[PDB]
Parts: structure tokens; sequence; C-alpha cells
């Protein structure tokens, strides 16, 4: 939900964690083109707590 | 003398050794992402978990 994005050779990566996070609310927020998921499952991300 | 007892204690040492390796190889990795199988039924889709 941000407006402001870096370019490609930047990343400014914000660590989130100590917080429980829900991977629920993100299909929600913008109709997304694209999802690949290497290693994890979409329908499982909830339960796991990484 | 306390190597007398030896061929009775060596039926056992191999017998304990033989246990112990068939235990630990259960926590190695045979070409999946982990050891357990909660997890690789967890993260991975059921296609790619089989």
């Amino acid at each position: 939900n941000a407006t402001t994005f870096a370019s490609v050779y930047a990343w400014n990566r914000k660590r989130i964690s100590n917080c429980v996070a829900d991977y629920s609310v993100i299909y929600n927020f913008a109709p997304f083109f694209a999802f690949k998921c290497y290693g994890v499952s979409p329908t499982k991300l909830n339960d796991l707590c990484f | 003398t306390p190597s007398a007892l030896g061929k009775l204690q060596d039926v056992v040492n191999h017998n304990a050794q033989a246990l112990n390796t068939l235990v630990k190889q259960l926590s190695s990795k045979f070409g999946a992402i982990s050891s357990v199988l909660n997890d690789i039924l967890s993260r991975l889709d059921p296609p790619e978990a089989e």
C-alpha cells in the first residue's frame, strides 16, 4: 500500500519481525498479476511461523 | 583386568552403534529441504511434497 518505490538496484528492505504477521490481508491490498512461491505454498503461509 | 569380558561387550557396542546410526540417519536430508516430514507437508505444495 505504498506509492514511493526505489529503483531495481536499491532494495529498501524492511525487516518484518517480532510481530505476528498474517499473510491473508495481502490478497485484499491490490490485484496481483504474478504469485510465485518457491519452497512455500500460498495456502499454508498462515500456519507457518517463519 | 577389565578386557577379559571383551567379546561379550563388543556384541553390545555394535548393536548400540547400529541403533544410534539408524536413529541419527533420520535427521539427514536425502535431497529434501529438511528432514521433518511435517515441515515438508506444511511448506511445499502436495506435488513437490510428494
